[PDB]
């Protein structure tokens, strides 16, 4: 039942928005994070609640 | 128990009532609007959104825009939004940029660079004063200089005169220009700057006039200061040829120097602590009166001096009865209060191989000999019989 349930919604979990590969350089205390991602500029962004 | 009381009693009623003045006033706020305070955290998170995109702040115009180059290519005349002001935006300063239409939101960041770092140190140098064995009088001539306007400048005003700037500690090797500049590093706890001089020529060619100026730029952030410039002799006898600009080069970094030392700058408080080995290799502007105020010269210990020097450094030691201090001074003659430091330590190496902790008169001639060996004098007192 896992083989075929997963299959068959696995098609609407490949519409991904995409990903990116960042690091941390260092937090502030707004609970954000300074990343930059690798060919790009930097981003101070919000952690998810996964984090 | 009432000294803590008589606090206790101070500190919960006043801090205590402040905490509840707070809370009623956050709801008054509230009231002409309907909710103005817990609204305006609700509005800031949505002006500026998520992302927000760094950029560098390239040229600001004046009418609330600024050309701010985010990094990845397209520049943006963007608006000048709640949250930033505009003389806390300087050319150079990072933006915190509005994803969806840009615009300066903010710049709430630490803006600290590992750059400045370098020229900052971590410290509690184990160099006090009362370690320099002896010369007591050239103590206090240095910490008139150095140390003494920072804790009156009453004196200086009430006088009249303007408080020296620079000091030039020279004389000959071991006798101490480092221990003294550390010793009074200590004591003032002034943000002290420590740079080599040696580190002021690179292996590029015209990034010497910028290092040099970026020195006491941040110097000049956090005065008082010091800026002690270690054996700026290095410069003009080594030529390391790393530089591609040559003699040439070395001698623009000098220029930029003079300029950035005293000037047209009006900068901060800065003493600056120059040492070095000789004072006729020094280029004669670099030194000259009115930026180098004092001069102060040490030259080496005399026979009661190097009592001093012995009774600091053996102290630390675990010693005999049988050690008679006095006699490793009458042999020696004509030597540093280095070689007396380096006597103290050979004795003790000599005595943890021998497994013990005891250090005796005997380890004492044996180390006093051949530190005596190593040293092979000066060739300056050939002339002379
Ligand atoms: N006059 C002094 N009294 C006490 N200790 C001294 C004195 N002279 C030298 N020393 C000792 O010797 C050590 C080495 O000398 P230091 O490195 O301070 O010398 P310097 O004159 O700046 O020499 P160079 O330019 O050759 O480095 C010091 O850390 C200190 O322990
Ligand atoms: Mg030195």
């Amino acid at each position: 039942n896992d083989k075929v349930r997963f299959i068959k919604d696995e098609l609407r979990l490949l519409q991904e928005p995409g990903s990116y590969v960042g690091e941390v350089i260092k937090i502030v205390s707004d609970k954000k994070v300074l990343v930059k991602v690798q060919p790009e500029g930097k981003y101070i962004v919000d952690v998810a609640k996964d984090i | 128990t009432r000294c803590k009381l008589k606090l206790l009693r101070m500190e919960r009623i006043k801090d205590h009532l402040l905490l509840e003045e707070e809370f009623v006033s956050n709801s008054e706020i509230l009231k002409p609007f309907e909710k103005k305070q817990e609204e305006e955290k609700k509005q800031l998170e949505e002006i500026r959104g998520n992302p927000l995109s760094i950029g560098t702040l390239e040229e600001i115009i004046d009418d609330d825009h600024a050309i701010v180059t985010s990094p990845t290519m397209p520049d943006y005349y963007v608006s000048i939004l709640s949250f930033v002001d505009k003389e806390l935006l300087e050319p150079g300063c990072s933006v915190l940029l509005h994803h969806k239409t840009m615009s300066i939101v903010g710049v709430l960041q630490d803006d600290a660079d590992p750059m400045v770092s370098v020229m900052k140190m971590d410290k509690s140098p184990t160099e006090s004063y009362s370690d320099i064995g002896g010369l007591e009088s050239q103590i206090q001539e240095i910490k008139e200089s150095v140390e003494l306007p920072l804790t009156h400048p009453e004196l200086y005003e009430e006088m009249g005169i303007k408080p020296p700037k620079g000091v030039i500690l020279y004389g000959a090797p071991g006798t101490g220009k480092t221990l003294l500049a550390k010793a009074v590093a200590n004591q003032t706890s002034a943000t002290f700057l420590r740079i080599v001089g040696s580190e002021l020529i690179q292996k590029y060619l015209g990034d010497g006039p910028r290092l040099c100026r970026q020195i006491f730029k941040v110097a000049g952030e956090n005065a008082p200061s010091i800026v002690f410039i270690d054996e700026i002799d290095a410069i003009g006898t080594k030529r390391y040829d790393s530089n591609s600009g040559g003699e040439r080069e070395i001698q623009r970094t000098m220029l930029e120097l003079l300029n950035q030392l005293d000037g047209f700058d009006d900068r901060g408080d800065v003493k600056v602590i120059m040492a070095t080995n000789k004072i006729e290799t020094l280029d004669p502007a670099l030194i000259r009166p009115g930026r180098i105020d004092r001069k102060i010269l040490f030259e080496n210990p005399d026979l009661s001096t190097k009592k001093k020097i012995l009774g600091i450094h053996t102290s630390k030691m675990n010693l005999s009865e049988d050690v008679n201090l006095e006699t490793l001074v009458t042999t020696k003659d004509d030597l540093s209060g280095a070689d007396i430091q380096a006597m103290c330590t050979e004795a003790g190496l000599l005595a943890l191989r021998e497994r013990r902790m005891q250090v005796t008169a005997e380890d004492f001639k044996q180390a006093k000999e051949r530190v005596m060996k190593n040293k092979v004098e000066e060739n300056l007192e050939g002339l002379y019989l």
